[PDB]
């Protein structure tokens, strides 16, 4: 049975010819204007990104290589027991576009966790940096730290086809995904915790022995990481980390150095904490109600909320014309493992009236709940309930599609992403030449 | 003697010298007049080096302990000395 | 041979490198020790110099304060009288028999307890403390570190403590600026307590040399804290602000933050004749040194006992020592640093 | 008195908004720039993406540092006494500003970058305890990401600080930042390639002194270069990866300590920052060839051989400038004032005299001129910095100034967060189709 980089090597040729025939026949097609406002606006509408992984179906959700939640939930393979899907299974499925098997699956989480030993510097300067230096920045440290092992940096310094690129980013990519829960876990320990962790379990999954470092052996937590870090893995790229490891990866930066920048980006907090943001806010209600969770309370809270100029966190998107399916497969987790837990009956309440009220108010394109207000909540049942601690979350899942992609750009030779600027004196002397040459 | 250790130390808190560690491994009395000599002479690193040594003989140790080593009476009651002993509590690091 | 038959200037370099050990040995070194920091005092401070007008009683009674753990020694020097218009500072009691302690008491900034503690933004606590005017150049050896001491109900409103802003500055000059730690600090309190939080050290407020030739040796240090919870934690005392100090606690273990047990009043906390030294201090060098008026009301400010604390090591190879803890000396006395 | 660099840019910088906001809505939706597919799969080369203040490239004149070229700043910054060379310090100050500092402010500016040089324990003992064999460059962003602890914008946000504050704590932040960059860049010279022995930060010393210092050398001359240097690297634009990927990690309101980390991760890429090396082995290379003859002929020879194996000669050959950059003419006569005699700069010379002439007459390059890294590493081989590894990093603290100046005009004017639109390639033949057929 062949493994992931045999199957790779026969996939993305065929994707390469295509791109290259659909701009040689095509390639002069106009795809969009660029207005003054964009450039001054974040490029806001701009196709400036082929992101093979995701796309976002304005109307079903998130779509991994055309499938989505549900689509996934029912055709990848699950852990023995689970009825979760596993994320080593989707990275399977971001990279080839193909539905792997259940022993390819267990095959990739073997060859990861035989991958996941940390060097003896890396353990050494995370053992030695301080509590008060954020989990984030801890995470890219040690991803940077990883370079010294870079496969693909070491082969292009001796001189190597760029027909072969691909090959050792490919063997760079898992060797950083393996050490991934290791490092997450060491940090957790270490700024939370004691400092002391378990042994790798060379026959347990991602997801599973991201939970046993941490600390836990409830296989219902195993199952809440492996559905949070399949459903968090990728989501286009046009995102701020998607894009920045894009961007230092076109420069033929390994994916160590790829990966630790992407994760910067999700350091900011306009990216990557908006689940915390969730929980606070849900706390702050939680205390105004004193946990009077009715119908009434919450509307009149809503209203109040809403009337007073400020948003419900987690509601409305300006794409998406229904329920993110990533938030009902977390409301659905919730149903079946702690309904009577207080902080998802206040979940809950508000995800039954708060559409209501939102379209009443009117303000609000599409006032349905995304995958942020509902994460939170699942991660304090369990322990989880260091808010600092979730980018690192994020960040382990969100890895997978932007290796993914990496891998898929190196394969087919994806050129250095350099785009023009210009001062706001030489944008005025353009625009008047624009305008002069009606 | 004395003269011709302090020409030897001319012709050879800050760290210690080695050097000047062996060059007072004398007896007390010879590291006492070695610092006078300095003192009377002006040679104030020669001074202070013999300092640093007879401070290191007392760095550290119990008041019954340097009274018994440097040949010095007890005029304290029981009481002062308790208190001065809190007194140097609180210049400790704690 | 003795130790005694030394000269005395040979005596007064031993004390600067043993300084403890020999002032315990005889009667002799601790009046040489005594006399060694009043004249570092009095190089420092002369005695025509303003300070000694203004801080007398305030200083002597917080000397005073220190009498249930030290008066045996202090009254080795007998020949004292209490503090008067008429009676010379060299016969001062509670200073002339107190140098070592009076010396400390003037170098670094004393705490500063709120007052109001039992009562979009809301001040909580306006106050002022003493600071020396080279505490920057003297970082390296003399770190100033700033810890603020809250009460806290429970874990979760714990979570609102990154929001209670700490506004330092000289006060009536220059611009304040803001000491803060982590965000996530609050992540590592877990229960009911009350918890002593680091904010980090001292900022640079100025450029010395613009002290340099005027003999000013203080400033007013002005702290205002403000709450920005937007939320009612501190209007229900679930989030208590006690005050501040500057105290290094445990130097040899940095440290994020320690607890102690709840019960405890804020007396075993803050010494109320030291900030109230150090408060009026403050207050009269802002008389002094500016014509602009003080923006907040003149306040009135007004036994040692074995608190153990457990700490959040900054290291994360530094584990958990309580015997260690138990055996150390009490950590509310005065810290002689110098 | 004296106006301070904050001060005066408190003063500038609402009148830069106001022109922004005004501009924008004048002139918002006139369009600028097509994008073709060929462009979204090319890197978006040629699309205008950016707005970057400090720099614009003039096709004829060169770089230009605020309307400034070369020979201008050179003669118009303010300099250390008796040196005829440029301070880094002042090009930050124009570039930040637009104005011109005095000779008293731009001594003031490096007394409070050089009071800000200070390493925190924890960043001496990392970068102590790194193995060598990891690349400096790895080494530099670790260094810079683990200030996160010191970020006061960071600790700011968390306090939920007003967002027209985001600039004052940005600058605070980026002046603590570049006040350790040399302290740092040094260190890792010192650890890796020394006996790991560093001296002290004179107090009173410039930014390329105190650079030039702590490496090991008190030779002015040596400070002289290293002050050219570092000034003429300052900036290029905001199209190259190193400075776009500190505005993307930036626009997300990640610190200047993550942004800057993320830029020099792009900057450490080999399609970006290793152009000083490229030309310095192949400047070896040939100097091993003809064995210190440098005549005419021999180094033409030389020339058409390479050209007609298909390699190129790098540092010549640039698609917009259409002179000699001015950059390389001033390392050239900083060559030629110093060392005009040392063999290596003897063979620059000579290759400048000539390549030229065989690049036109083989008629496949444009512009057939020299840029900044064919003229660079010569001058540092000649006062002992041979290790060419390092040379990046040299760029990183150069370019750092030019980065963390606009960075400081991002937070000052509200920059929004860039997030153009990603699509697969699936969606985008999908979307070409529907627009040629209409």
């Amino acid at each position: 049975e062949k493994t992931l980089k045999e199957r790779f090597s026969e996939i993305y040729p065929i994707h390469a010819q295509d791109v290259r025939q659909f701009v040689k026949e095509h390639g002069k097609t106009k795809i969009s204007d660029v207005l003054l406002e964009q450039v001054y606006g974040g490029m806001r509408g701009i196709p400036g990104s082929v992101w093979e992984g995701s796309v976002l179906d304005p109307e079903d959700g998130i779509r991994f290589r055309g499938r989505t939640i549900a689509d996934i939930q029912k055709d990848l393979p699950k852990a023995k027991g689970s009825s979760q899907p596993l994320p080593e299974a989707l990275f399977w499925l971001l990279l080839t576009g193909e539905v792997p098997t259940q022993a390819q699956v267990e095959n990739l989480s073997a060859d990861l966790m035989s991958r996941s030993e940390l060097p003896s510097h890396v353990v050494q300067l995370l053992d030695n940096l301080p509590k008060d230096l954020h989990p984030m920045a801890q995470f890219s440290i040690a991803v940077t730290a990883l370079e010294s092992e870079s496969k693909f940096a070491k082969a292009y310094a001796q001189g190597i086809s760029k027909q072969d690129y691909w090959s050792y980013t490919f063997e760079d990519s898992l060797d950083l995904l393996g050490k991934l829960p290791v490092i997450a876990a060491k940090i957790y320990r270490n700024v939370f915790k004691d400092g002391k962790m378990g042994e790798v379990d060379p026959n347990a999954d991602y997801a599973k022995n991201l939970v046993n470092l941490i600390g836990s052996k409830d296989e219902d937590f195993v199952d809440l990481m492996r559905l949070y870090l399949t459903i968090h893995s990728d989501h286009e790229g046009g995102n701020v980390s998607a894009h920045t490891s894009h961007l230092v990866g076109s420069a033929l930066s390994s994916p160590y150095l790829s990966l630790a920048s992407g994760l910067n980006g999700l350091a900011g907090p306009l990216h990557g904490r908006a689940n915390q943001e969730v929980l606070e806010w849900l706390f702050a209600l939680k205390e105004e109600v004193n946990d009077d969770y009715s119908k009434d309370t919450i509307e009149k809270y809503l209203w109040d909320t809403l009337n007073s100029g400020r948003v419900i966190p987690g509601y409305g998107h300006a794409v998406l014309r229904k329920t993110d399916p990533r938030y009902m497969a977390q409301r659905k987790f919730a149903m079946d493992h702690f309904p009577d837990y207080e902080l998802f009956k206040l979940v809950s309440s508000i995800y039954e009236v708060a559409p209501g009220v939102l379209t009443e108010h009117g303000k609000t394109k599409n006032p349905w709940p995304n995958v942020d207000a509902h994460s939170g909540v699942l991660l304090q049942y369990y322990g989880l309930k260091e808010s600092s601690f979730y980018t690192v979350l994020f960040g382990v899942s969100r890895a997978f599609g932007i290796l993914a992609q990496l891998i898929t750009d190196r394969a087919i030779g994806a050129s250095i992403e350099r785009p023009k600027s210009y001062s706001t004196e030489k944008y005025k002397e353009l625009v008047k030449n624009i305008e002069s040459k009606l | 003697s004395v003269l011709q250790k302090v020409i030897e130390w001319a012709e050879h808190s800050a760290p210690v010298d080695s050097w000047d560690r062996e060059f007072l491994k004398v007896d007390q009395e010879m590291l006492y007049e070695i610092i006078l000599a300095a003192n009377y002479l002006n040679i104030k690193p020669l001074l202070d080096a013999g300092c640093k040594v007879v401070a290191e003989m007392i760095r550290g140790r119990s008041p019954e302990e340097i009274r018994r080593t440097f040949n010095i009476v007890n005029d304290f009651t029981p009481e002062e000395e308790a208190a001065i002993r809190r007194e140097n509590e609180w210049a400790e690091d704690r | 041979s003795s130790l005694m038959d030394l000269p005395l200037e040979i005596h007064l370099s031993l004390l600067e490198y043993v300084p403890n050990e020999l002032r315990a040995v005889n009667k002799y070194f601790y009046v040489l020790h005594n006399h060694s920091y009043k004249e570092k005092s009095l190089a420092w401070i002369a005695e025509d110099n303003y300070i000694w007008a203004v801080v007398k009683h305030s200083l002597c009674l917080y000397v005073k304060s220190l009498d249930p753990l030290r008066q045996h020694a202090r009254e080795i020097i007998q020949e004292t009288k209490e503090p008067g218009f008429n009676v010379p500072l060299c016969m001062t009691k509670y200073i002339a028999d107190s140098w070592y302690i009076v010396y400390n008491a003037l170098q670094y900034p004393g705490k500063i307890i709120n007052m109001g503690w039992d009562k979009k933004e809301r001040t909580l606590m306006q106050s002022l403390t003493a600071l020396p005017v080279n505490f920057w150049s003297r970082k390296k050896d003399e770190p100033t570190p700033v810890n603020v001491w809250f009460y806290v109900k429970n874990a979760h409103v714990a979570r609102y403590i990154p929001k209670i802003i700490t506004e330092i500055g000289i006060c009536n000059y220059g611009p304040k600026q803001i000491v803060a730690s982590a965000g996530y600090i609050n992540e590592l309190i877990t229960s009911e307590g009350i918890y002593c939080v680091n904010l980090g050290h001292l900022p640079r407020l100025y450029d010395e040399q613009i002290f340099e030739g005027t003999g000013t040796t203080h400033l007013p240090l002005e702290l205002k804290a403000i709450d920005r919870t937007d939320s009612d934690v501190c209007i229900n005392s679930d989030l208590v602000l006690l005050g501040y100090d500057f105290i290094p606690y445990q130097i040899s273990k940095p440290w994020l933050l320690f607890r102690i047990e709840p019960v405890n009043s804020i007396e075993a906390i803050f010494n109320y004749s030291e900030c109230s030294f150090s408060y009026q201090f403050a207050w009269s060098l802002a008389c002094l040194q500016s014509e602009e008026k003080i923006s907040f009301p003149r306040d009135t400010i007004i036994k040692p006992s074995k608190l153990i604390r457990i700490f959040v090591y900054k290291h994360p190879e530094q584990k958990q020592d309580l015997g260690q803890e138990i055996a150390l000396p009490n950590w509310n006395t005065p810290y002689l640093r110098r």
